[PDB]
RNA sequence: GAAAUUGUUGAAAGGGAAGGGCAUUUGAUCAGAC
RNA sequence: GGAAUACUGCCAGCUGGGACUGAGGACUGCGACGUAAGUCAAGGAUGCUGGCAUAAUGGUUAUAUGCCGCCCGUCUUGAAACACGGACCAAGGAGUCUAACGUCUAUGCGAGUGUUUGGGUGUAAAACCCAUACGCGUAAUGAAAGUGAACGUAGGUUGGGGCCUCGCAAGAGGUGCACAAUCGACCGAUCCUGAUGUCUUCGGAUGGAUUUGAGUAAGAGCAUAGCUGUUGGGACCCGAAAG
RNA sequence: AAAUAUGUAAGAAGUCCUUGUUACUUAAUUGAACGUGGACAUUUGAAUGAAGAGCUUUUAGUGGGCCAUUUUUGGUAAGC
């Protein structure tokens, strides 16, 4: 009878979706990015300060 | 003015039509004067056919 | 009825559904067939074809009791035995005990020879027959016998 | 005044411009009159040997 | 004075013949053969005015329904106010050719059945239908002796 | 007269609780391909600018088209390629895939639409919020993966992620699915348009035309 | 507003309900829909809508039709439902022993039939001897043949008769349908 | 014993027309009902 | 060399303030939390409290204020017009009836159908009953003389609703009415080819035809009533100069 | 020799194999047209859409038009 909204209405997001749940727990949206360490190129810099 | 898929019609009425006009009102009646009349007919000449 | 008609519903409109550009009028291309070879021609060509002209012979005095001949097919022959002795005859009739059908005593001019018949012979007086119709009552068995 | 082809265009698309329909076995009228009549032989002669053959 | 509305009015450039194209016409022009269903194109030839068509018909296609001594029969469909005639024309075979695109389209028929009867005979099964064109993939762009030249806008008259 | 309370109630209740451990493992498994696709596509390009050369990344193979102007005064082919796509009032919008023939459609309409490239944010959000689907010629609103098994179910889609992941991962059945939705109402944009005249192109500081990343900030305004 | 595709507010062009007043004719109706919302059979749909139709879309049917159809290959022991009315013929010599129902029968298609040996039932009687028509043959009259259709789509090179209240030779016989008076059309 | 039109009494409005729509104030008047 | 902060983006992160709305009316569905009975913000508002109980809210009415509002009808591409009609009020005032028809609908009977010109009877212009005819329909074609509709399961091909059989069922086969397309057959007219016969000029048997018909090929009509359209009548109402 | 506008095709009424009919055609056992029997459905032959599709009968009003961008003809030229 009425449009109940999921992205509010938690219960509505936990009927349509069972991941959302574990996604809350484990908070996989702040999801912290392992560090790498490349380097850019001579050439890359270069052509991109001058020329 | 001829228009719309039509049969040709030949109604007869270009007179004056409406002062020779004849209703039939007195069927009834002259049916009533009719037995009448056989009645007393055959009541004068009787006992003939 | 006039409670049932149009002239009812369109009380209050102004022109009474007859257009307001249009203005209607009297007789708008003449009185009854004017016209029809000049203005109307596409109508009478298209709608009734072969409208003006003469063809064939005039007849002086044509009495139509001269060209009385009504027609009755074969496969309605049958009907002019009525019910109760018809059935008697389907099943018990020989080339000897034959029924004799006068067919202008019931109204018909001409014997014609559309549909089948049954196997059973019967005597059929006519004024006129066609070729068919008597090779199939001779084929069936029975006689066609000219009256007149 | 005299002529103008406005409006058509419009008036032709309102109940749409058509193709015809069209069936298999078309008329054989207008074709070649040679090839019908032996096309009428070639057809009853068919029909026999199917109704001969074919139970 | 009056329009005229002659049956090759408006004529003059449509039905001449092309540049060093005159003369007559060569034999495989009389050699085609022509089939009932085959799909043909309109064309007129100016110096055959025998079994020539009408200037509306110059540019289009149709089927072969009838096939006589020297002529054809071809059906047309005219656009006639709101609706769609068929028109049954009957041309000499040196106003009409083939169509190409339904010589490539059976082509693609029998390689279509070429190339099922191969997929069953390996035990797969293949698509047949064409794509449209598709956006591009990822790739890499080196640089090795390809340094890119910064390029700037011209003045106007200077170096002129 | 039958028992018709605990038998056919647990066996209802057993077959819903196997679809929802089926539709947990299939979103726990797309969580895990979206992320490794993003973070091999960042560390493409950085492996290219380590080597000295440039990451040329794939074209999009998705846009989303919202129409922008009314419905008068529209000349008769952009009429009809509007009525094609499916953007038949202002502020509607539809999922189109991207190939050469949808290209020349997009250059028939340019003048009249908005389009851009969506990301899966916008994509989630426009379908948990304003999504309708196409159930005997009626517009149902989806609240519940029933209607997604019931329908789309033909083609392995049984839930709405499994809906969002046919979309955005461009797949088989796009075409069925993207025609199972009705196309998006919007509103107008909460903040505005940004412009003071919105019919020139976007290069020139108007609305219509391709802004290609921007749509995501225009779409999330009016939904 | 929205760029609209077709028209708003249209009609299906079928009738719904029958025009008539015979009230049995509306049982017979309510019935028929009551069978086919509550059935799966696809031949109580076919009767009940064939319960709406008028008088020239229901020609009747004759006993020789009857007869030819039953002389079909196995179709000998089947029941013969016609919405409509069952006439007799005299050109047929021989009936056989048959189930019709029908919703009208004429006085000699009545003796015709139970003489042969036959029954004349009505369709509520159908519809509880077989409420998902099990073993039936529906038969329906020449629509095209009535007085009318004779003249409909007249036209040059048509071929139909004309809209004309007398004959002979001096009605529409002359210029327009002879090569000798003008034109032949 | 209707209307046009007029007289008397009571109430009101009125700085070069009057009348109308939406909304509320002021004055007068009024039904339902708990 | 090591960071931070901008800018852009994401979160199925939390949290405060304001406004509008509360459709539905026993239970049924999908879920969530709890080991489970249960509980819940999960297929649309309930809980607690106060005042007043009448002109208080509300209606009507006369005005005032803010903003908006040109005189109706008519012809015209174009009316507020310096286009035409209109001082005001009451009453009257304009698509009707008939003869003959077309399409569609309803009803009765149905290869038939129509009692009402007339007769019988009557509680008397009503109602009830009836014979012979006649009209239309069941045969067409030809200018006429005239002739006059089954080779065949009343034909073959393509589709075709429903029914029948089998497969748990889509599916496969059988039979296929109405209707649509196509190839044939039959009747009349026209044209070509003309045989045995004959008061030897009549009789025309036969075989054909890119010809022709408002035809046949297991009949559909007749009667009454209704809306709409047609024609003749004063003919929707009012209006000439004339004869 | 553009651009814009324009005709056709993108299959089941299809393709392939085999061999039946004919008074047409071939020197012929050749073809032409129409078939019997058999094989080919997860894509049946590009995209997007499809508010049901197809068909019939009957009848109203209208048949004085005008304006705008662009392309044009006649008149120095015009609200020609
Ligand atoms: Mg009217
Ligand atoms: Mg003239
Ligand atoms: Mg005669
Ligand atoms: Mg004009
Ligand atoms: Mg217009
Ligand atoms: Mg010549
Ligand atoms: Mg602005
Ligand atoms: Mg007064
Ligand atoms: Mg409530
Ligand atoms: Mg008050
Ligand atoms: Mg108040
Ligand atoms: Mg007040
Ligand atoms: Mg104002
Ligand atoms: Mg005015
Ligand atoms: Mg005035
Ligand atoms: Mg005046
Ligand atoms: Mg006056
Ligand atoms: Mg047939
Ligand atoms: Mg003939
Ligand atoms: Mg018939
Ligand atoms: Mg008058
Ligand atoms: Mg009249
Ligand atoms: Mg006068
Ligand atoms: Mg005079
Ligand atoms: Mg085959
Ligand atoms: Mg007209
Ligand atoms: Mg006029």
């Amino acid at each position: 009878v009425l449009k109940k909204n999921p992205l509010k209405n938690k219960q509505v997001l936990l009927r349509l979706n069972p991941y959302a749940k574990v996604f809350a727990a484990e908070k996989l949206g702040s999801k912290k990015a392992e560090k790498t360490g490349t380097k850019p190129a001579a050439v890359f810099t270069e052509t991109l300060k001058h020329d | 003015a001829i228009s719309k898929n039509l049969p040709i019609l030949k109604n007869h009425f270009r007179k004056h039509w409406q002062e020779r006009v004849k209703v039939h009102f007195d069927q009834a009646g002259k049916k009533v004067s009719r037995r009448n009349a056989r009645a007393t007919r055959a009541a004068k000449i009787a006992p003939r056919p | 009825p006039s409670r049932f008609t149009k002239t009812r519903k369109h009380r209050g409109h102004v022109s009474a559904g007859k257009g307001r550009i249009g203005k209607h009028r009297k007789h708008p291309g003449g009185r009854g067939m004017a016209g029809g070879q000049h203005h109307h021609r596409i109508n009478m060509d298209k709608y009734h074809p072969g409208y003006f002209g003469k063809v064939g012979m005039r007849y002086f005095h044509k009495q139509q009791a001269h060209f009385w001949k009504p027609v009755l097919n074969l496969d309605k022959l049958w009907t002019l035995i009525p019910e109760d002795k018809r059935d008697q005859y389907l099943k018990s009739a020989s080339k000897e005990t034959a029924p004799v059908i006068d067919t202008l005593a019931a109204g018909y001019g001409k014997i014609l020879g559309k549909g089948r018949i049954p196997n059973v012979p019967v005597i059929v007086k006519a004024r006129f027959v066609s070729k068919l119709a008597e090779e199939k009552i001779r084929a069936a068995g029975g006689v066609v016998e000219l009256i007149a | 005044k005299n002529h103008t082809a406005h409006n058509q265009t419009r008036k032709a698309h309102r109940n749409g411009i058509k193709k015809p329909k069209t069936y298999k076995y078309p008329s054989l009228k207008g074709v070649d009159p040679k090839f019908r009549r032996n096309h009428k032989h070639a057809l009853h002669g068919t029909a026999k040997a199917l109704a001969a053959a074919k139970k | 004075m009056g329009k005229s509305h002659g049956y090759r009015s408006r004529t003059r450039y449509m039905f001449q013949r092309d540049f060093r194209k005159h003369g007559a016409v060569h034999l495989s022009t009389y050699l085609k053969v022509y089939k009932v269903g085959d799909i043909v194109d309109i064309k007129a030839n100016g110096s055959i005015q025998k079994g020539m068509p009408h200037k509306f018909y110059q540019g289009k296609t149709g089927v072969v329904y009838n096939v006589t001594k020297s002529s054809v029969g071809v059906i047309i469909n005219k656009m006639v106010g709101n609706r769609y005639l068929e028109k049954r024309l009957n041309l000499r075979v040196e106003h009409i050719k083939h169509s190409k695109c339904r010589q490539e389209f059976l082509e693609r028929v029998k390689a279509n059945a070429a190339k099922r009867a191969e997929a069953k005979a390996q035990g797969v099964a293949v698509q047949l239908k064409r794509q449209p064109a598709q956006p591009r993939e990822s790739r890499i762009v080196s640089t090795e002796g390809n340094v890119p030249q910064t390029l700037a806008p011209v003045p106007y008259e200077t170096f002129i | 007269t039958a028992e018709q309370v605990a038998a056919e109630r647990a066996a209802r209740k057993a077959a819903n609780k196997e679809k929802r451990a089926i539709i947990l493992e299939r979103n726990a498994a797309y969580q895990k391909e979206y992320e490794t696709a993003e973070r091999n596509i960042i560390q493409a390009k950085r492996d290219a600018k380590a080597a000295g050369s440039y990451y040329v990344e794939a074209q999009h193979k998705l846009v989303f088209v919202v129409r922008i102007k009314g419905i008068n005064k529209i000349p008769p082919k952009p009429r009809k390629v509007l009525q094609l796509l499916r953007l038949t009032r202002i502020n509607s919008g539809t999922f189109v895939k991207v190939t050469k023939a949808t290209l020349e459609l997009l250059k028939l309409i340019e003048p009249y639409v908005a389009y851009g490239y969506p990301s899966y944010s916008t994509i989630r959000q426009l379908v948990y919020k304003r999504g309708f689907g196409k159930i005997n010629k009626q517009r149902v609103p989806l609240s519940d993966n029933a209607i997604i098994e019931a329908n789309l179910g033909k083609y392995g889609i049984l839930s709405i992620d499994d809906l969002i992941h046919e979309i955005i991962t461009v797949g088989p059945h796009f075409k069925q699915a993207n025609n199972f939705l009705w196309p998006f109402k919007l509103s107008n944009p909460s903040g505005g348009w940004g412009v003071p005249r919105k019919f020139k192109h976007f290069i020139q500081g108007g609305s219509f035309g391709n802004r290609e990343e921007f749509i995501n900030k225009l779409v999330k305004s009016m939904n | 507003g929205i760029d609209h595709t077709s028209k708003q507010h249209k009609r299906s062009g079928h009738r719904t309900a029958p025009k008539s007043d015979n009230v049995y004719l509306k049982l017979l109706v309510k019935l028929y829909t009551f069978l086919a919302r509550r059935t799966d059979a696809p031949f109580n749909k076919v009767v009940l809508k064939a319960l709406f139709l008028s008088k020239i879309n229901r020609p009747p049917v004759s006993v020789s039709r009857i007869a030819r159809a039953l002389k079909q290959e196995g179709a000998a022991n089947k029941t013969v439902v016609v919405v409509g009315t069952v006439t007799d013929d005299a050109r047929i010599f021989e009936f056989p022993k048959t189930t019709v129902a029908a919703l009208r029968f004429t006085a000699g298609a009545r003796a015709k039939i139970v003489k042969a040996g036959g029954e004349c039932i009505t369709l509520d009687q159908l519809a509880v001897r077989a409420p998902k028509g099990q073993n039936t043959l529906i038969l329906r009259g020449p629509r095209n043949s009535r007085e009318a259709v004779r003249h409909f789509g007249m036209g040059p090179h048509k071929g139909k008769a004309p809209r004309i209240l007398s004959t002979g030779r001096k009605f529409e016989r002359a210029r327009g349908r002879r090569r000798s008076k003008g034109f032949k059309v």
